[PDB]
């Protein structure tokens, strides 16, 4: 069991799609990684300058959208890779 | 034609009649055995000599003159040394610290065979020696690419250590004194370094000598068939070195030739009769 | 005994695996250095605007996951290496 | 005596070891300049945002590690080379 710490969110990112808006097989650079996962693990809360945490938006089970970058990292967990990063590059939550 | 007195009457009979000749190529073949080598080269004064050396020797000497520790000689000598073999480029100490802790503990030399030190480790090593911490030397690999990686597997085999390569998928600060070769003496000097009575089963050096035998039975140009018999010599024979002395330049030459072609009709009458 | 200032933080790194998901030898660049390690020791808190310290997240014992940067330092206690850096760059906590 | 300002403070930095785990003796680059000195002058203390100044965690007497830097200025006193520098850059105190 991995938990994150303070305001950090664990997601699986979800399969590239193949067939995009109709039969046509998209193979190269043209499929894009998919910036959408489903998010495992959430941190306690950020943290306030006068000392109280308060707990993040975002739930365990819920479809996010999020940005890469350099503050997204990579782990590989239970031999599966996962994306640790802030909450901070949660951008939207489907559904 | 196998005894000593036919071989020399060959080598006279071919040198156009030249006792001395036949009697010093009878003396050479009979000091190097027969899988060693002679050549013949220029020499200084007015009568021949013949140099045969015994055992493993190249043309390479210490990196640094601060590592002699017999000034009347001019040379490096150790005494029951360890070998360490390097397939790579050694820089940074750092590499070298965990082996030179643990020969230190041991207390006898080491001579360390590497593709090329740099000065840092140079320095290091100059520093350490005459203070007393560890007895070191330090030389370059013979040869160039390939047949430097075969020269450095055959010091292996025989001083009965491993060769340290990158390729291999060893790395040098995981050694120990298993990896290390080991000798009864090491001699080197400005130009050239030899190893003395390297301890090592037959069994490998003859598995050795075998599968470049193998190679000889297997290669088309003279020069790869004499490098490797100079590596075959170097393993289990001897090489011997005829220096020709005449007063001039011409006289030189002349007899040069003379030897030379004794030296070739006393192979073909040694192989193929009389 | 080394005890680190405010909210920094002592790990010693594991050792990097030799068979990955399998018998299969990794030997070469292939094998990153490992991205766990045992905290030693933690310091007492990172201090607040006000004044009062709050206690760090990490307690001695558990495994970390860390991001290797420029803010992480490598240190030689009791002839051994271990890694000094600032709890933020502390991503999850194993188990 | 020399007495520093707000948070800084004036440490003393160790002789570099000569012989390593042996009697191996290193000459040249591989003795990096060691990372542990003898505090000498403490300063008053970091000034919060409100008004109130709170007193540096280390004490004169004590081996510090310290991260060398652009912040860390070498200054000549007494004839003997000492280190001024924030006690940010202390990163922990050896016993």
């Amino acid at each position: 069991n991995i938990r994150p710490l303070h305001d950090r969110v664990i997601v699986k990112r979800k399969e590239v799609e193949t067939k995009s808006a109709g039969g046509i097989v998209l193979t190269g650079s043209a499929a894009a990684k998919s910036t959408r996962g489903e998010v495992l693990a959430v941190g306690n809360g950020r943290i306030l300058e006068n000392g109280e945490v308060k707990p993040l938006d975002v739930k365990v089970g819920d479809i996010v959208i999020f940005n890469d970058g350099y503050g997204v990292k990579s782990e590989k967990i239970d031999n599966e890779e996962v994306l640790i990063m802030s909450e901070s590059d949660i951008l939207a939550i489907v559904e | 034609c196998s005894d000593s007195k036919a071989i020399a009457q060959v080598g006279t009979i071919s040198a156009n009649s030249d006792e001395t000749v036949g009697k010093l190529i009878a003396e050479a073949m009979d000091k190097v055995g027969k899988e060693g080598v002679i050549t013949v080269e220029d020499g200084t004064g007015l009568q021949d000599e013949l140099d045969v050396v015994e055992g493993m020797q190249f043309d390479r000497g210490y990196l640094s003159p601060y590592f002699i520790n017999k000034p009347e000689t001019g040379a490096v000598e150790l005494e029951s040394p360890f070998i360490l073999l390097a397939d790579k480029k050694i820089s940074n100490i750092r590499e070298m610290l965990p082996v030179l802790e643990a020969v230190a503990k041991a207390g006898k030399p080491l001579l360390i065979i590497a593709e090329d030190v740099e000065g840092e480790a140079l320095a290091t090593l100059v520093v350490n020696t005459m203070r007393g911490i560890v007895k070191v030397a330090a030389v370059k690999a013979p040869g160039f690419g390939d047949r430097r990686k075969a020269m450095l597997q055959d010091i292996a085999t025989l001083t009965g250590g491993t060769v340290i390569s990158e390729e291999i998928g060893m790395e040098l600060e995981k050694a120990t004194l298993e990896d290390l070769g080991q000798a009864k003496r090491v001699v080197i000097n400005k130009d050239t370094t030899t190893i003395i009575d390297g301890v090592g089963e037959e069994a490998a050096i003859q598995g050795r000598v075998a599968q470049i035998r193998q190679q000889i039975e297997e290669a088309t140009s003279d020069y790869d068939r004499e490098k490797l018999q100079e590596r075959v010599a170097k393993l289990a024979g001897g090489v011997a070195v005829i220096k020709v002395g005449a007063a001039t330049e011409v006289e030189m030459k002349e007899k040069k030739a003379r030897v030379e072609d004794a030296l070739h009709a006393t192979r073909a009458a040694v192989e193929e009769g009389v």
